[PDB]
RNA sequence: AGGAGGUGCAUGGCCGCCGUCAGCUCGUACCGUGAGGCGUCCACUUAAGUGUGGUAACGAGCGAGACCCGCGCCCCCAGUUGCCAGUCCCUCCCGCUCGGGAGGGAGGCACUCUGGGGGGACUGCCGGCGAUAAGCCGGAGGAAGGGGCGGGCGACGGUAGGUCAGUAUGCCCCGAAACCCCCGGGCUACACGCGCGCUACAAUGGGCGGGACAAUGGGACCCGACCCCGAAAGGGGAAGGGAAUCCCCUAAACCCGCCCUCAGUUCGGAUCGCGGGCUGCAACUCGCCCGCGUGAAGCUGGAAUCCCUAGUACCCGCGUGUCAUCAUCGCGC
């Protein structure tokens, strides 16, 4: 099973609604974004944080 | 072998803490700390009531010094009384504290709730008290008090709680104390905010 | 009455010559660094001796 | 050509049937009574085993070396039939390393290293080298490969 | 020539006495040969979980670990006086040898 | 021009230097063509004959192994000489060749052995007692 | 015993064994020719590596399918030939040098007692020992039905593989035949559709039963 | 005082099972006179009360996940007690040395290695399904594709499940006995039923000689290289090692060559005789080892029944816990 977690789910709206233009559609650029504006000291916390960013700006792009 | 010095140090460190946890129990002891000087050794004894731990006229410090130096084979002992940081955030403390006052002969719920608000209004996360053993009859019981965010499960559970257990020697029989508390300050992994 | 019995004899080897310092036992002694702590006590004992259960 | 060039029993017969010849190397009056280890069920089935287990013992130091009486039994070792019980490693006897050792020294080629052990001297060295490049030559023609070598 | 071997069960204190020595030895200005990381000693109990022998037996596995670091110097007056006026913690064992 | 490469599988680590020469092979001093068995033998060879003739007469290999028992060193000397020869030659074709006929050449082999657990251990991670039921 | 050269052969072109090519291999069944892997192979033996996957088998070389049913014990809980061959410490389960040996072995018995690529032949056999229908209970309703069904081509290959190795054993067990000589006759006699092989009196059991149950 | 005397139907703590199951609950509101109900239900999805959407419920807690340890790839630092690829010297050997190989010193850390910090894997990308969400199937790249792989962590409770004979402890009892020590015996008995295993019933082999390749761990009345003695067990001296420096420690399965050729046999190794040793204060009850001698069932096993999805199962040996000696055992390699 492989669903996203609560806490990351809603880490990742509120972190894009604070900052609409500092995060796009390239996972790496996210991750780092992350990194630096969150507390998150683990490393797969961060990848799913970004991830799910990511997921959430193509759905802005998307419409 | 190096470990067997480390194996030995922690046995010796084992032996005394527990004499000085059967000897000190009115005193409210949290702890003892073992440090090495070129002289002999220092020992820090944490306890809520020092008066208790020097006694009068310092026969009760004396007598101490001699028999851990003696019987445990430490080597020029030195025994400083310190007082507990926080006695309301130390489990071992509040479970031989709520021990003491089911033999002085409270009320197990009146006792159990007046433990759980201080602790709480002392400044914590979560506490849980759990009293096990004969309680309201001869067919023994098991009632948990809790409150607050506590954690039982992982690493997080493991490390940031601080958990104590106490026997009550009643007329009737033991009664088993045990005490959980999540001092303030803690974060557990699932808590995250932005910067 | 005299004191030479009630003594136990000197011993060197078997189960009589190796007790638990904390419970006085004769049974399960482990030796592995010279611990002699009986199965139990250590089991109860472990998380604050400095072992810990890693994995 | 040297010994790291021929496979092990090829060389190790060849230097049996050579040593044959050497008269320093005889077997002990006590050879045909005797087996190769505890670990063994029957006596050998050669009766000219001796030379075998010399030259054996001879590569052994050449490649191994040096050695000694302990550690020449842990290769000489191996599993016993117990019965019931489950099979079990264990070591061979030592009067027949150290024999053939003490042969090997008085024939000169092998030589006590104090506190060490006991290693192949010139003499020695030649005489195996030799015996693996007759039979490298030998071989080479059966397989055009190993020519380069 | 000093060799120095110190070893610990807490990686954090194993760490800040050799950050010590290195500045030590820094500030003296003598060439330091970095820390050795030795391989860590595991020692690992397992015992039966059941204080009876009833029940399907599990058992718990208890590891004590301890961690080893070695560094050799040259010795000289200011630099060994220095060093052996170390913190030395309480979880840190040091030794200390001429070669 | 002296390369160095390594392999590893399981318990075996296998060192491989390759130097110019006239196609000597040599794992720990004993020519390959004298491996016993036929099958660790063919092990070693494969990536030889796949290259080619001119190739294997161009280069001299030594490799040292240890670990693991004849099948694993086997198994990492043919992963140290791929690599060694892939680099020498520098030849993408010969890359795409190996890959294509064994990924495992180039690419090492994860597998480890999984840790044996209690009920019935010495035996395997999931071997268990037999039970009686009654 | 054997020749020098046999002991130390060194293998100079990629073909099975170094001693066999496929190239002219043929295999009619258009149902099992996509699962007979016949690609240039030197050393059948992948260390596995097949079985993480779904149909990972059907790249693997058939000789090497065949290395790998021969390694086995011949019976447990299922009895063969009308007994059990329960080889505890001397079976060749985890011997792939010597399952790999016996396979050499028969394959060179073949091709001196026929005349043609043992590896044709041994495609010739899996053709005729491979099944085509057979038949198992399906419920519809409340109550079951022993109805007749097809076999996939991959069970097909397993199957046939199974029962070759199978016959092998059996002809094997406690007789002066060496399992060389058993597998190569067996092999032999499938693919000369001899009713005396296991695999094709197995193979025309199962159709027979299936054919009635239809 | 002491009590391994009773009570685990008086207890604490601890542990197995329900169960690594996904469940158990709280604040406020609302329905029912009440026990109680809703939230916690329905469609889909997940290993999961995991998640999306709809709703008389809106939020929340403990569980799950998160978390922690190890394995697999890459980079930085570190170069000893670890490593020896390049370069110099010395010595030796071979086809007489063109060429090739071995060892020791200097020297290096280049590779392996140890151990600290980091990167990487995130449905991140493509196609399809689902509804555009939850998510699912396949594909590219990649060391690692879908919980990366294996483990630690066991919720509110129950099971009058086990433990007073591990320690603690209420009640009852002995209290000069049930308390405390010394010898001797027993727990090792043996018409028989049962569980879990070892050895086997042979050629997918037995014997003989020869040739290869590990890992985990341990070492002070301790491990012991190395030499001498003995046919084996074993005996005498003794370097080194409180350990990346020395040792335990040159495993077996496997490969080659010879004998045996389907036979109760050169299979199988129970059962006794004689003799030689080791540990231990003590070896008969009742220890382990060794040489010779004999050679009991067993020729594949009914009903029934057990474990296992990948380096897993099966085969093959070794380390350690118990230890003065003794491993067909547990835990690991
Ligand atoms: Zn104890």
């Amino acid at each position: 099973g492989k669903i996203r977690q609560g806490f990351i789910k809603r880490v990742a709206r509120e972190l894009v609604n604070k900052y609409p233009n500092e995060f796009t559609t390239d996972f790496e650029h996210n991750k780092k974004k992350v990194q630096e504006l969150t507390n998150v000291t683990s490393k797969k916390i961060r990848n799913r944080i970004a991830g799910y960013v990511t997921k959430l700006v193509r759905m802005k792009m998307e419409g | 072998a190096i470990e067997r010095y480390f194996i030995r140090e922690a046995v010796r460190e084992m032996l005394i803490d527990e004499f000085l946890e059967k000897e000190l129990r009115r005193a409210g002891y949290g702890g003892l700390d073992i440090k090495k000087t070129p002289l002999g050794t220092k020992v820090i004894i944490f306890a809520a009531n020092p008066g208790y731990v020097i006694g009068r006229g310092g026969r009760r410090i004396r007598e101490l010094t001699r028999i851990l130096e003696k019987q445990f084979g430490l080597e020029n002992p030195q025994i400083e009384v310190e007082e507990i940081k926080n006695p309301y955030l130390n489990a071992k403390v509040q479970a031989v504290r709520l021990a003491q006052a089911l033999e002085r002969g409270i009320h197990f719920r009146r006792a159990a709730y007046a433990a759980l608000r201080a602790i709480m209004n002392n400044g914590a996360r979560g506490v849980e008290i759990r009293l096990s053993g004969k309680l309201t009859g001869e067919r023994a019981k098991s009632i948990r008090f809790y409150q607050g965010y506590l954690a039982k499960v992982g690493n997080p559970a493991e490390t940031l709680v601080s958990k104590g257990y106490a026997q009550a020697l009643l007329k009737l029989g033991v009664i088993g104390v045990k005490v959980a508390i999540m001092p303030p300050g803690a974060r557990l992994p699932d808590e995250i905010e932005i910067i | 009455a005299k004191a030479d019995y009630n003594k136990r004899k000197p011993r060197k080897f078997g189960k009589g010559a190796r007790r638990c310092i904390r419970c006085g036992q004769y049974g399960p002694i482990i030796r592995i660094q010279g611990l002699m702590l009986c199965r139990h006590c250590f089991r109860e004992v472990a998380p604050k001796l400095g072992f810990r259960k890693y994995e | 050509a040297t010994v790291y060039d021929v496979p092990g029993d090829l060389l190790v017969e060849r230097v049996a049937q050579r040593l044959k010849e050497i008269p320093e190397i005889k077997p002990p009056e006590w050879a045909p009574f005797v087996k190769t280890g505890r670990h063994k069920e029957r006596l050998p089935e050669q009766e000219d085993w001796w030379y075998y287990r010399v030259a054996s013992i001879l590569r052994r130091v050449y490649l191994d070396g040096p050695v000694g009486i302990e550690r020449l039994r842990t290769y000489y070792g191996g599993r016993k039939n117990r019965g019931h019980a489950p099979e079990k490693f264990y070591k061979a006897g030592g009067s027949i390393i150290r024999k053939a050792l003490q042969q090997l020294e008085a024939a000169g080629f092998v030589e006590k290293v104090p506190g060490k052990g006991r290693v192949i001297t010139p003499k020695g060295r030649s005489f195996l080298d030799k015996i693996a490049t007759e039979l490298k030559k030998e071989l080479e023609e059966i397989i055009p490969e190993l020519k380069k070598y | 020539k000093a060799r120095i071997k110190i070893a610990s069960t807490n990686v954090r204190s194993l760490d800040e006495v050799a950050n010590q020595i290195k500045q030590i030895a820094e500030r003296t200005g003598v060439r330091m040969s970095g820390p050795i990381p030795l391989p860590t000693k595991r020692i690992r109990i397992t015992t039966r979980k059941s204080p009876d022998g009833e029940g399907s037996a599990t058992f718990d596995r208890w590891e004590l670990r301890v961690h080893k670091r070695l560094i050799d110097i040259e010795a000289d007056e200011r630099a060994m006086r220095q060093i052996m006026r170390i913190r030395v913690p309480e979880d840190v064992t040091i030794e200390i040898e001429l070669i | 021009r002296i390369i160095q490469t390594t392999g590893k599988r399981k318990t075996a680590i296998a060192r491989a230097v390759i130097r110019e020469g006239k196609g000597r092979v040599r794992i720990n001093g004993k020519p390959v063509e004298i491996i016993e068995p036929e099958i660790a033998r063919f092990t070693i060879l494969e990536p030889l004959i796949l290259a080619g003739e001119e190739i294997w007469n161009s280069v001299d290999i030594d490799v040292k192994v240890e670990g693991g028992g004849f099948m694993g060193q086997a198994e990492a000397a043919r992963m140290a000489i791929a690599r060694a020869l892939v680099e020498w030659t520098g030849d993408m074709s010969l890359k795409e060749k190996f890959m294509k006929y064994d990924r495992t050449m180039l690419v090492g082999d994860p597998r480890r052995t999984e840790p044996h657990k209690p009920n019935r251990s010495t035996k395997g991670p999931r071997a268990k007692r037999q039970k009686s039921y009654r | 015993a054997k020749p020098l050269n046999e002991r130390f052969f060194i293998p100079h072109e990629i073909k099975v064994m170094g001693r066999w090519s496929t190239e002219d291999v043929e295999v009619r069944d258009p149902s099992l020719k996509p699962y007979i892997n016949l690609e240039p192979r030197l050393l059948p033996h992948t260390h596995g590596r097949h079985a993480k996957k779904h149909f990972g088998k059907a790249n693997v070389h058939i000789v090497e399918r065949l290395i790998n049913k021969i390694m086995r014990s011949g019976g447990s809980h299922y009895k063969v030939a009308g007994h059990f061959m329960r080889r505890e410490h001397r079976s060749l389960n985890s011997k792939k040098v010597k399952a790999y040996e016996v396979v050499k072995e028969a394959f060179k018995i073949i091709e001196q007692r026929t005349g043609k690529n043992p590896i044709q032949v041994l495609v010739w056999a899996i053709e005729n020992a491979a099944p085509r229908e057979d038949t198992t209970s399906v419920m519809f309703g409340g109550i079951r039905y022993h109805v007749a069904v097809d076999i996939s081509p991959m069970r097909r290959l397993d199957v046939a593989l199974r029962n070759i190795a199978l016959g092998a054993s059996a002809k094997c067990y406690r007789n002066k035949m060496s399992f060389a000589e058993a597998l190569a006759e067996e092999i032999i006699l499938a693919a000369n559709k001899d009713p005396k092989s296991y695999a094709y009196s197995k193979k025309l059991e199962i159709e027979r039963i299936a054919e009635s149950s239809r």
